Formats: structure tokens, C-alpha cells, sequence
């Protein structure tokens, strides 16, 4: 429970929904890499870690075990479905705003369970598909998750932004506004 | 342990074959191997559950593998070639990446024509009266000759039941025409008993050779008997 | 190469 | 609100005083509830919930499974730590310190730094301000950079100098940005 | 990480057989696995270790402090230990690979060898049996193709606690006789010929 450094080698997740799964290694709450189970390749987050090789066959076979474990646990619990948690959304910038210069807008979506979420960005009510990146589902001690979306932009006094988050724990789509001021 | 069926398979080229592997109960990971004296031990395909993640390792578009149940697995070699002749091995571990335990294998032999297939000729050679009077022991020698293709298993049966003590079979059969590719084989075995045991005429000595050849499914055009999977023996009684 | 921890199969 | 069943596996490593203390806790979680787990300090599988009892007794009766899990603290944790030492542990990102008045309020924006370890102080002249300060929590951007904002309630006057003192492991000397009226 | 080990080994029965293996490029997480294949059979797992000198009912494994070399110890070698021994390294997802291994042949002491070439009769074609000869003497394949000579194989009479080496020779040729049968090899000077 109490340590200088905590690491997950790794975060094995598999849900019946898709059916979908996720493999990640985390070190001190940050994603080291993810394995694109479809493309069958390891995508490293930090450019220093690209000197390493993680075999995608590890993740693929680990997910084949969770597929088995999930079906077994559905039978044992007698189809005890996951309860949809109310997520916590926060929108902030990576650095202080000065309009001319380039900044990144961050959308924290904490307390996610089950890990099924749709994070989208909006500029004056219009959707923006350009310069948008998203992290993988990052583990939490209470066995819930948190995801982070990014929107690279050039701040403008008139241009406003909103974070469109979709989760089953919400009665209506959540929209967190961001004013450059 | 890991079960494998059939123990042997003699087939003609262009035919399709099925190789079954029953792994140890509770083992969710299965591995397929190919072992030839020429080519080493070649990893073919593995399974973690009922699905194979990597379809590589398989030689050609003729090599496929299925494990629908999530236990027993089948390896299918379709329209077989001479190059496919090998001992097909199977291993299992509880989980992928775990300690692997191997089965007895499947000896597969693919031929150009079945006209070269022959059952063995088994002959039992009684001990030398010189040996009995010299070392006070009696060696019975068995000879399995002129058989192709060489899937044989030699055993000795003394007074009804099988024996192991005082027996020595050759590990590899010799070629009768070593210059020729398609050459008939020969295998020998020794059964050594005490002079007194051989001297008793009530004692029965029988040499048994289990040949694996053709089947009811295969065709035979020749005049001679179909060289089908059979047991050929040679018996001798004690001499006073 | 980072070494992963392995989940074992649930009975049965 | 579709039905969804979740299974998680977390191979977790806990390090303290460098290489001195190493503990592996491999958790098997159904939905948001951990059912069974393997701890290096106990040396065997122990069920957290009744749902984990069939998995624990089964896996504990398997000699090949126990051997693998008992050697995992060295093969996974102690091994992967060596790779972290030249990689993640050696990562140093120097923070950017900016003071923005909000004037009765003063906010010290300490952005884009790694590791998470930081200490930031407010000074009036040579005096250190402790009573009138409120620092936000440590914000995790998720891209291996952290940020923190330290607010100070102040009564400005002519000649006054408000200093923001920042200490980070990436710096052998602190960064002291000053704000003048 | 790959392994190198002596291609062949000959050890006396009753004494401990120590099989060496070299694996300098091994990593910390990798295990040393020892398998054996007795000839006509599928492989058989013996032992495995990571760092500690492991011991089980079958054999013992000792890994050096630098982990670059390991040894397999078969406490009291028997004719049942005659097989090819594979030393492999595991491993991640990469998978098992067998090298040429160590073809270990366990030789028996022949207490009092009385080499003899005996002629046996059918219960035609007559066979010549070279028996009760030393485990140090090597038998050679026939020069003439019309003559057939098997290599030596050790017999085990547990009924009397006696072991003997034996080679068989036969031919339909008129030339063939037990006197010229094993004339192709380094046959001992004191060989009996009835
Ligand atoms: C997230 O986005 C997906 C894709 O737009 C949504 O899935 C669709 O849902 C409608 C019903 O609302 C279905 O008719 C479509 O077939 C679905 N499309 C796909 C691609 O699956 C989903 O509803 C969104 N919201 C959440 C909370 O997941």
C-alpha cells in the first residue's frame, strides 16, 4: 500500500461490451505503453522507452486468459453486471494562456466505470477532429479508471471550447466549458 | 500426460491427414512441433484457449490447426508431400509461457507410391551350443528383414507374457541397399536367458514385430498380399 | 524488454 | 445502459528505499471488486471475496503455478526496476515558473515538470508567507509532466517584492521568479 | 539468448554424470530448462531453475553466480539415462528451441569380458553373434554391401545382475563365414572362434 514507487506490469482489462480489451504498463500513474491488440503492435508513450521491445503475443494471450476468466466469473457471480459510476470532468490548459502562442487543452475524465467513454471537443458548438489525441484507460486503486483527451490549439479571445463526454453513468452528455479570458 | 493419436501414419503423396493431441487436464495452452533428424525441432503453432494468435511457423497453406473445444487439438496436413515426412510432436502447459510437457509424437511417412511398401520377415535364431558350454548363457537373436517403410516395434514374449530383462533391440533399422533411397530395412534383437532356462523344453520364446503399413482405406493393385498394418512373429521352444 | 505478470485461468 | 461485465488483472510492484524493499501484489478483480490476489510477502493465493475462493484453492494446489508466482518478484518487479533506472527514473523535466496577478491575488504557475516531487514557497521581501497561501493539488497532465498552481493573498504597496521559490530534483539551484507592483 | 553444450558424452554407469551448458547472453528473468529425449520418444522434462541450485527426484541443476554457465547432475547414471539432453533458455513469448544437445551414452563395466563370435541356427540364413566384448571396443559397418552388420547394443540381465555388449552380422553370400564377418573392425586379439 505505502511505497516510494508503484508500477503495474501490467494493467490487463477485458469487458463483455465490445467485446473489448486493453493491455498497458504503468509506472507511477503514467502510461508507459499500450498494445494495439488489433494492429498487434506495442505503441510506446515516452520516446526513450522505444529502445525496448514488448512482444504483442504476451498481451494477446493475457487477454485470451481474461476472456476465459470473465465468462467463468459471469457464471459464478450469476450474471452480476457492473454498476455505472458518475464520472468527474475537469478542463484545464497545459500551461498559462497567452493568445498568440501555442497551447494544449486537457480534459480529465475521472471515476470511469465501466471503462466505456466518448470524449469529443467542440469549438463554438462545432466538432473538431483536428489535433485531438487521447490516452488509454488509466487504472485507479478503487478498481475504476480515468482517461485524458487533448486538443492542441492557438488561443483566441472570441474562440471558446467545450469537452463533450459520454458515459452511461450520465443522464445527458456532459459539456465542460473552457474560457481563455 | 499428453496423449497423441495415431502413433504412426503411412500415407501416399497428395493425401490429407489429421493429427490429434489430447493435452493434460487443466492445461489451457497447447503447442505443435515437428521433429526430423534433418531439420531439428521446428515449432509449428500454439494455442492459448481455443484461438491461435500467430498463424506463422506453419510451413505452407496446407498446414492448418484447430482447437475448437479449447482442449483437444487437431493438426491437418492437406495434399501431403514427401518433405512433410516427420515425427509430429505436441506439448501442453497450464498457461502460455509455462512449463511444457510433451506427448509420444506421431511418426508420419509420405511416399511416392505404395508399391514399395512391404511387411517384415521375422526369423528366430536359436542359441549356439558353443555359447551354452562357454559362458553358461543362451542368446536368442531375432531378425526383421525386407520391410518398407520401417515403422516397426519389436517385442519378446516369454511363456505368454512380454519381457524386458535380458533384451536389447537396435535403436535404428539398417538399409539393405544403403546406396538406394527407396530401400527395405532390417532390425535385430537379442534375448539372453540362463542356459538352464533354455534347456527346459516347457519354456516358449516368441519374437513379435508390430509393423505399421497400409489400411482398408488405401488401394492395392498388386498380386501379393496388401502390406497392411500387422504383427509378424517367430517362435521357438526350449531345447534339452 | 519489460517482463509482464501473468493471469492464470479460472476453473474450469 | 447496456449490460457489461468487467474482469481486471493488475500485476503490481511496490518499491521502497530503492532496491531494499520490493513487494509484488498480483490482483484479480471482477467488476470493481478484487476477488483473489497473490502477495510476495504471504507467498500464496488468498481470496479477498467468496468469489475468489475457488480460484485460490485451485491455483495453490498447482506446483507449476506457485513456482512461477513465487519467482515473479525478481522476474517482473526487481527485473523491470533495472530498466526503469536508466529510463523512467532518469527522466528530468525542468519546470516553467510564471507569476500572474488576479490585484489582491498572485498565482505561481509551475508547469511541465517531472518527477512529481516538488516544493514551492511564497516570499514577501525576505519574509516567507505561509498563512496567506493555498496551493492547488498536483495536477497530472498524463503526458509524463505535472503542474501545480500556488495562490497567495497579498496587500501590495510600493517597493514590495513577491518571490516564488521553486525546488525540483531536476535543479541543483532553485528557480526564483519575482513579481513587482 | 542461446546455449552451447558438448555434442557427445560417454560416462561410466554407477558414477554421477555432470552435463555442462554455456549461456553467456542470458538475462535475469530467463530460466534454464533441461529436457531429454530417449531415442524413439517425445521429450521428457527434467528440471528448471532461475538462480538457486535446484534439486528434484530425477536430477539436480547448478547455475553459476554469474548465470553464464549451468550443470545437470544425474546422481547415479544408468543405462536408462542414455539419451540426448537439451539445455534451453526461457523466456518470453519466443518459444522453445532444441539445439543438437548432448548425446549422452552411459557405458557399463564389463566385469570379465570373453569376446566370442557364435554361429546361430534357425528354429538359414545363418547369423554371427559377436558378444561378451569390452565397452571400449568399437564395431564398424561392413565394407561389402551384401553383408549386414548392426552396431553394438548393451544387454541387461537384471535376473543375474550381468551386462553384455552384442553385435549381429548376416549375409546370403557364399563367401560369408563367422571368421571373416567382423574382419571390418578392430576386433580384439583374444576373440574366441569355435
Ligand atoms: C459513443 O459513440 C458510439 C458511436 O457513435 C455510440 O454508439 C452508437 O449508439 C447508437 C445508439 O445510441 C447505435 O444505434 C449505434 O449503432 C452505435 N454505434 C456504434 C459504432 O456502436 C455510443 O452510443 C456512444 N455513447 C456511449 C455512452 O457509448
Amino acid at each position: 500500500i505505502v511505497a516510494d514507487h508503484v508500477a503495474s506490469y501490467g494493467v490487463n482489462l477485458y469487458q463483455s461490451y465490445g467485446p473489448s480489451g486493453q493491455y498497458t504498463h504503468e509506472f507511477d500513474g503514467d502510461e508507459q505503453f499500450y498494445v494495439d491488440l488489433g494492429r498487434k503492435e506495442t505503441v510506446w508513450c515516452l520516446p526513450v522507452l522505444r529502445q525496448f521491445r514488448f512482444d504483442p503475443q504476451f498481451a494477446l494471450t493475457n487477454i485470451a486468459v481474461l476472456k476465459h476468466n470473465l465468462n467463468s466469473l459471469i457464471k459464478r457471480s450469476n450474471s452480476t453486471a457492473a454498476t455505472n459510476e458518475v464520472p468527474e470532468v475537469t478542463v484545464f490548459s497545459k500551461s498559462p494562456v497567452t493568445l498568440g502562442q501555442p497551447n494544449i487543452l486537457i480534459c480529465l475524465v475521472d471515476n470511469i466505470f465501466p471503462p466505456v467513454v466518448n470524449i469529443t471537443w467542440l469549438s463554438n458548438g462545432h466538432s473538431v477532429t483536428e489535433g485531438v489525441s487521447e490516452t488509454s484507460f488509466l487504472s485507479k486503486s478503487d478498481h475504476s479508471f480515468f482517461k485524458i483527451s487533448y486538443l492542441t490549439l492557438l488561443p483566441s479571445a472570441e474562440e471558446s471550447y467545450d469537452c463533450k463526454v459520454e458515459h452511461w453513468g450520465l443522464d445527458k452528455p456532459l459539456l465542460k466549458h473552457w474560457e481563455p479570458e | 500426460g499428453v496423449s497423441q493419436s495415431p502413433s504412426n501414419k503411412v500415407t501416399e503423396k497428395g493425401k490429407d491427414v489429421e493429427l490429434r493431441c489430447d493435452p493434460i487436464s487443466g492445461h489451457t495452452a497447447l503447442y505443435w512441433y515437428r521433429q526430423s533428424l534433418g531439420q531439428g525441432l521446428e515449432f509449428l503453432i500454439y494455442f492459448q484457449g481455443n484461438s491461435a494468435p500467430d498463424k506463422s511457423g506453419l510451413p505452407s497453406d496446407r498446414f492448418s490447426a484447430e482447437r475448437t473445444g479449447g482442449s483437444v487439438s487437431t493438426l491437418t496436413i492437406q495434399r501431403t508431400q514427401q518433405e512433410d515426412s516427420a515425427v509430429y510432436l505436441c506439448a501442453s502447459s497450464f498457461r502460455f509461457t509455462d512449463t511444457q510437457y510433451f506427448g509420444p509424437g506421431t511418426r508420419l511417412t509420405v511416399l511416392e507410391d505404395l508399391k514399395n511398401v512391404f511387411p517384415p520377415e521375422v526369423a528366430v535364431f536359436e542359441p549356439s551350443e558353443a555359447e551354452i558350454s562357454h559362458t553358461q548363457k543362451a542368446t536368442l537373436v531375432c531378425l526383421a528383414t525386407g520391410f518398407y517403410p520401417d515403422h516397426v516395434e519389436l517385442s519378446w514374449w516369454v511363456n505368454g507374457k512380454e519381457v524386458h530383462s535380458g533384451v536389447c533391440t537396435d535403436p535404428q533399422p539398417l538399409k539393405e541397399q544403403p546406396a538406394l533411397n527407396d530401400s527395405r530395412y532390417a532390425l535385430s534383437s537379442r534375448l539372453r536367458v540362463s542356459a538352464t532356462f533354455w534347456q527346459n523344453p516347457r519354456n516358449h520364446f516368441r519374437c513379435q514385430v508390430q509393423f505399421y503399413g497400409l489400411s482398408e482405406n488405401d488401394e492395392w493393385t498388386q498380386d501379393r498380399a496388401k502390406p497392411v498394418t500387422q504383427i509378424v512373429s517367430a517362435e521357438a521352444w526350449g531345447r534339452a | 524488454a519489460p517482463q509482464p505478470e501473468l493471469p492464470y485461468p479460472q476453473p474450469g | 445502459s447496456p449490460e457489461d461485465f468487467v474482469y481486471q488483472f493488475k500485476g503490481m510492484c511496490y518499491f521502497t528505499n530503492g532496491t531494499e524493499r520490493v513487494r509484488l501484489v498480483s490482483r484479480s478483480i471482477y467488476n470493481r471488486e478484487e476477488i483473489v490476489r497473490f502477495d510476495s510477502d504471504v507467498g500464496e493465493f488468498r481470496a479477498v471475496t467468496l468469489l475468489g475462493l475457488p480460484a485460490a484453492e485451485y491455483w495453490n494446489s498447482q506446483k507449476d503455478i506457485l513456482e512461477r508466482k513465487r519467482a515473479a518478484v525478481d522476474r517482473v518487479c526487481r527485473h523491470n526496476y533495472q530498466l526503469e533506472l536508466r529510463t523512467t527514473l532518469q527522466r528530468r523535466v525542468e519546470p516553467t515558473v510564471t507569476i500572474s496577478p488576479s490585484h489582491n491575488l498572485l498565482v505561481c504557475s509551475v508547469t511541465d515538470f517531472y518527477p512529481a516531487q516538488i516544493k514551492v514557497r511564497w516570499f514577501r521581501n525576505d519574509q516567507e508567507e505561509t498563512a496567506g497561501v493555498v496551493s492547488t493539488p498536483l495536477i497530472r497532465n498524463g503526458d509524463w509532466t505535472f503542474q501545480i498552481l500556488v495562490m497567495l493573498e497579498m496587500t501590495p504597496q510600493r517597493g514590495d517584492v513577491y518571490t516564488c521559490h521553486v525546488e525540483h530534483p531536476s535543479l541543483q539551484s532553485p528557480i526564483t521568479v519575482e513579481w513587482r507592483a | 539468448m542461446k546455449t552451447t553444450q558438448p555434442p557427445s558424452m560417454d560416462c561410466a554407469e554407477g558414477r554421477a554424470a555432470n552435463l555442462p551448458c554455456n549461456h553467456s547472453t542470458i538475462s535475469g528473468n530467463e530460466y534454464v530448462y533441461w529436457y531429454r529425449q530417449i531415442h524413439s520418444q517425445g521429450p521428457q522434462y527434467i528440471i528448471h531453475g532461475l538462480k538457486n541450485n535446484e534439486t528434484n527426484e530425477m536430477a539436480s541443476l547448478i547455475i553459476t553466480e554469474d548465470r553464464k554457465s549451468s550443470t545437470l547432475i544425474l546422481p547415479h547414471a544408468t543405462l536408462r539415462d542414455t539419451a540426448v539432453y537439451y539445455c534451453i533458455v526461457l523466456g518470453g513469448a519466443d518459444g522453445l528451441t532444441f539445439g543438437k544437445g548432448t548425446h549422452l551414452i552411459i557405458q557399463p563395466y564389463i566385469q570379465n569380458p570373453d569376446p566370442a563370435v557364435y554361429q546361430l541356427r534357425d528354429s538359414d540364413k545363418s547369423v554371427c553373434l559377436f558378444t561378451d566384448f569390452d565397452s571400449q571396443t568399437n564395431v564398424s559397418q561392413s565394407k561389402d554391401s551384401d553383408v549386414y552388420i548392426t552396431d553394438k547394443c548393451v544387454l541387461d540381465m537384471r535376473s543375474m545382475d550381468f551386462k553384455s555388449n552384442s553385435a549381429v552380422a548376416w549375409s546370403n553370400k557364399s563367401d560369408f563365414a563367422c571368421a571373416n564377418a567382423f574382419n571390418n573392425s578392430i576386433i580384439p586379439e583374444d576373440t574366441f572362434f569355435p
